[PDB]
This record gives C-alpha cells, structure tokens and sequence, in this order.
C-alpha cells in the first residue's frame, strides 16, 4: 500500500461514491493477493512484481484515456458553438445532442475502473489460459463490485485497447483469427515499458512481427556466435530485434 | 559436544564482565544479561528448528556473535542508561537470531520470546516497543552508535538516496518502513570486520539496489561479476583475483555483489567458499 | 454476433468520420453557396445511422442474455470433448 500510493500520487481523478485513491490501491492489493492465491502453486517462492508493473500500466493508461476523454468532450463542445451560430429543420435534433453530452459523465465514471481491468490484462493475464483469464476477470469484476468504482458491464478488452486500423494490420501479417490470439497480440504491442516474452510452438509469430517492422526486422538467437556483436549493432542503429 | 546450558551461562557472564568495564554503572547487570542471552539461545534453538527451515541452525557461536555485537555498540556509543543497554542487547538479539527467520508466525514468536526473557531476567517498566521496526540503532546520524528517531532517519535516507540516485545509476523508488529497517541491517553487516550478508528477497523487492546504496554510504567500491552464458571459471577467477589484489595491495575496500545467476558451476560457488 | 460488435465500432468510427466531413465543409463553404446541404442530406442519412446504433443497442440487451444461455449447453458438450482430446493426446 505504501508503494502503490506513491505511484498513484498523480491525481487525474474526480469524486466517487465510497476515498477514491484509497479504493484503487486496495483493489490492486486484493487482486494480487487473489492472483497468487488462485493461479500459482508451490509454497511462497514468488512475490510482488506484477503489482508494480500493474500500477505502472494504470498510470500510463488513465493518462492516455483521460486526455482522450477530454479531447472528445472538446470535440462535442466545439460543435455546440457552431450549431448555435447557425440557429433549420434538421439542425435542432443535432442541438438536442445532450444525450451524448449527458452520456459523457457516465463514460467518465467508469474509465478509472476500466483502466484497472485493462492494466490487469496486460500484466497478470499474458501467460493465462482462455478459462484462467475469464475466471480471474470475474474475481476482478466482483472486486470492482465491492469497491465503489464503476466499470463497463458490457466490456471487451479487445475493442477497448485495439484500434480497427491496427487490428487489420495484425491480421494482414498473418495473426490467427482467435480472440485469445488477439488479446495476446494486444498485450505484446500496447505496452512496451518492458520487453515481451513470446512463447509459441509454431514460430508463426516470428514472422508476424517481421511483417510489421519489415526492413528494420533483424533476427537473432541467443545461440549464434555473432550474437554478442550483432546486438550491439542492432542497438546502435535502431534495429527492431526478435531473439 | 556443547556445554551445559549452565556453563554457557557462566562463560558469557565472563564475557559480559569484560565488556561492562566500559559501563561500570551496570557491573551488577552482567549476570542477568548472560542468563538472558543463554535463555534466548536455548529458546530460539528449540522454537525454530531445521524441521521448519534448513537454515534454522543455532550454536554458541550465536551467543559469541551477540556478546561481541553488544560490545561494539557500547565501545562506540553514548554513555548508557539501563534502558539503553537492554535495547542495545535487544537489537543485537534481533539481528543475530531473527533476521534469518522466514514469514511472520515465527517472527512474531521471537517478539514475544524477547519480551518474555526481559520480563524473566531484567524486570523493568522502562522498555518500549521491542519489535525490530521500533528499535533502530545507527551511526549514520550520530557520531556515536545510538538509537535514532524514525522521523530523523527516514529524512536522512531520503536526502542521501536522491544524491545516490543523482551521483550513481538513475533509478527512482519509494523509501518505506521495511526498507529503513533493512538499510541498517546491511549497514551493520558491511561495518563488521568480516561482513558477509546473504539477502533472501524474492525478486524486485529491491535487495540488489539497497545493497548498492548502503555500500555507497559505507564508501565501498561495488563490484558485480560480469558473467554471461559463455563465461569460463577463468573469467570469474580474474574478476576475483583483481578484487583481492586491490583490497590488500591497493587498500580498495570493495563490496562484491554476487547474485545466484553468477554461480554458473559447482566450482564458482567453491571459489566463493574459499573466500 | 460478428456484425453486432463490428457495426458497433464501425458506425461509431463512421460517426467520427462524418463529424470531420461536416466541419471541413462548414469552414470551406461558408463564403461559397449552401453546399453544406449536400452533406446535410448525408446527415439526413445519419438519422438512420445514429438511430441504427440505438436499434442495435436495443437488440443487444436481448441477444447477450441469449448468448450466455447457449454457453451452458456447449459447456456440457465442451467439457467432454477436452477429456476426449486429452485421452487421444496421451496416446
């Protein structure tokens, strides 16, 4: 809690039901406590890591989402001044557009708790099973249910962090159709504050990322002789490397 | 074999007798200290066995560790109240018997034991919270080894960590209750003539960073073996040889951080043993 | 199922694509003739599109609980099939 608090010291947030910062930190602790308790087996070999990186994902994600919520709120406010200047038959329906204006407050209510789920997916879920992910999500959602944070009930990790332009780009390279494989690719790309470890039997992934970075893609393996030097050349001139 | 539990009590009386030449006002307190130290030993040996954890292994060397750990605090501390000395004794008792303890059920067991022992041999109402978190002793703030204020220490670390953050490798962290207690633990270790501490920290706890820090406070060259998949024993030998030659023939004062990853073969660890 | 989440995101991207088209022409054809009207008949088509979303959101609240009712039966099918694959994998 001491560490969590100082990491979310930066305060994007606004008043909620119930404290707001105090709630967020208590969730993440109760999630980390539930993650290792359900998933990991063996007696107390492993300890807090994902927790730090889960907080770091949230900070990067709230900042990215609150600045984009305020950007779309600015896009409907600039359209409000332009329709009022004009006032004719259809334009008064457009003015009515307070349904959207009313909608924004409800959208902003859930963005803090939506970022909680998105960060947890990026950090805790990467190596979990189709069923293992879904089941933890429920424990997270019911934790979000106990605490007075609002989340989107009809929420989908893919649609929330993937853009249709990127989702097309990935498949074009040759990523598989599956939801599981989409989430995985999203987890790899979206957050790169840390090096990703891709595990796939069929090295079909080693080509996917190659198609995406093209010429820039320089391939190495920890086993080759020239590895020691070839990485130093890859780092010096911005080469995208897969090991 | 081991002696008596009644010879041990007697032998360390003579040990306390010698060190209480420096606090003559408590010359009458040597016997109940010697009896308490032995009691603490007998109990730790009994409560924490190799059945729970393999490293739970106690011997009169602990006693000797404690008795000397007590002297060094006195020989370089403020003139001492009885409330000082028992807390001085209690600090060493914690670092000698309980730092090795895993988890919390056993760690709290010792807190109660330490309380139980003082009450049985040194009956005072002047004691405070005897938990390790509450007794913090240092020579970072004072010129004499003295119990320091929690508020005074945290701020002192904060001003020195920024400096260490600026001067050395740039990595920001949150300085917290555990970390202050641990900074002093490494500090005492790195101060003693032979200073060897092995830290058991899971990962990302920060054990490697604190070590670099406290070494920097003590003014130690931080050597970290540059090993890799294609490192030979000869490489590590060279790393070791230099660090040794610099320590005697250049008077260097190096702190060698060895991670578990660095021991690549049996021999690498054997080299560390010989050292 | 596929078009439900597809046209959810597509119409909202086209709602953002048409808002940009409206603002581009409103600033260009303020000194010109009333061209904005030629995009306003496309904005008249948007009265299907804005309310198409409302049409789809209404049927979603009807589709989702039926989708979740159909997961159970297939779970009954699903649980046996893995145990069978496990067995054939083990050979």
């Amino acid at each position: 809690s001491q560490v969590a608090n100082n990491m979310v010291d930066v305060i994007p947030m606004e008043f909620t039901d119930f404290t707001i910062r105090d709630a967020v930190v208590n969730i993440l602790i109760h999630f980390d406590r539930n993650f290792y308790q359900k998933m990991k087996v063996g007696v107390n070999p492993r300890s807090p890591g994902y927790f730090i990186d889960g907080l770091r994902a949230l900070v990067k994600l709230v900042t990215a989402k609150y600045q984009d919520l305020q950007e779309n709120q600015r896009f409907v406010n600039v359209g409000l001044e332009k329709l009022n200047e004009s006032v004719k038959s259809l334009t008064f329906e457009k003015e009515r557009w307070l349904n959207t204006t009313k909608q924004f407050s409800k959208t902003s209510q859930e963005l803090i708790g939506n970022c909680i789920i998105s960060s947890i997916y990026e950090t805790y879920f990467g190596h979990l099973n189709e069923r293992e992910r879904a089941d933890m999500l429920v424990i997270l959602k019911r934790l979000l249910g106990k605490f007075a944070v609002k989340y989107d009930v009809n929420y989908r990790f893919i649609d929330y962090l993937v853009t249709l332009d990127e989702k097309m780009k990935w498949l074009e390279c040759g990523l598989d159709k599956n939801d599981y494989f989409l989430e995985n690719m999203s987890i790899v790309m979206n957050s790169q504050d840390a090096v990703p470890f891709l595990l796939d039997p069929s090295s079909h992934m080693i080509t996917v990322i190659s198609n995406y970075y093209g010429n820039k893609t320089v391939l190495l393996s920890f086993l080759e002789e020239g590895f020691v030097k070839r990485l130093e050349n890859a780092i010096r001139f911005g080469s995208v490397v897969i090991i | 074999g081991y002696p008596s539990g009644k010879s041990l009590s007697q032998i360390y009386e003579i040990y306390y007798k010698a060190i209480f030449k420096l606090v003559p006002e408590f010359r009458s307190y040597t016997e109940p200290f010697a009896r308490a130290s032995v009691h603490l030993y007998n109990e730790c040996k009994a409560r924490y066995s190799t059945g729970l954890q393999s490293h739970y292994l106690f011997s009169p060397r602990e006693l000797t560790r404690l008795v000397r750990g007590v002297y060094t605090a006195i020989n370089t501390g403020p003139r001492q109240t009885l409330r000082s000395l028992i807390r001085l004794w209690a600090y060493e008792a914690w670092r000698i018997f309980a730092d090795r303890l895993v988890g919390v059920k056993e760690k709290n067991s010792f807190e109660q034991l330490l309380y139980e022992t003082v009450d049985k041999y040194l009956p005072n109402q002047d004691l405070g919270n005897i938990s390790s978190t509450s007794l913090l002793f240092s020579g970072l703030l004072s010129l004499d080894f003295k119990e320091v204020n929690k508020t005074d220490l945290v701020n002192f670390i904060e001003e020195r960590f920024k400096t260490f953050c600026d001067e050395e490798l740039e990595v920001p962290m949150v300085i917290h209750e555990s970390m202050v207690d641990h900074i002093l633990r490494i500090d005492r270790a790195l101060k003693q003539v032979q200073g060897h501490m092995m830290l058991i920290g899971a990962s990302r706890t920060g054990k490697t960073i604190l070590t670099r820090f406290v070494a920097w406070l003590n003014g130690l060259k931080i050597v970290q073996p540059k090993i890799h998949r294609h490192s030979n024993l000869s490489d590590f030998d060279m790393i070791l040889k230099k660090a040794i030659s610099d320590c005697s023939l250049k008077e260097s004062r190096t702190c060698l951080i060895i991670d578990e990853s660095n021991i690549l073969e049996t021999a690498f660890l054997e080299r560390m043993n010989t050292l | 199922r596929e078009d439900l989440i597809k046209l959810n995101t597509e119409y909202k991207l086209k709602l953002k694509n048409l808002e940009k088209r409206l603002l581009e022409e409103l600033n260009n054809s303020q000194g010109n003739m009333l061209e904005n009207d030629e995009l306003m008949v496309t904005l008249n088509n948007l009265k299907k599109e804005a309310m198409n979303i409302e049409k789809k959101l209404s049927e979603s609240e009807e589709f989702f609980p039926q989708f979740d009712n159909l997961v159970e039966e297939y779970s009954i099918i699903g649980k046996h099939s893995v145990k069978i694959f496990s067995m054939l994998e083990k050979f």
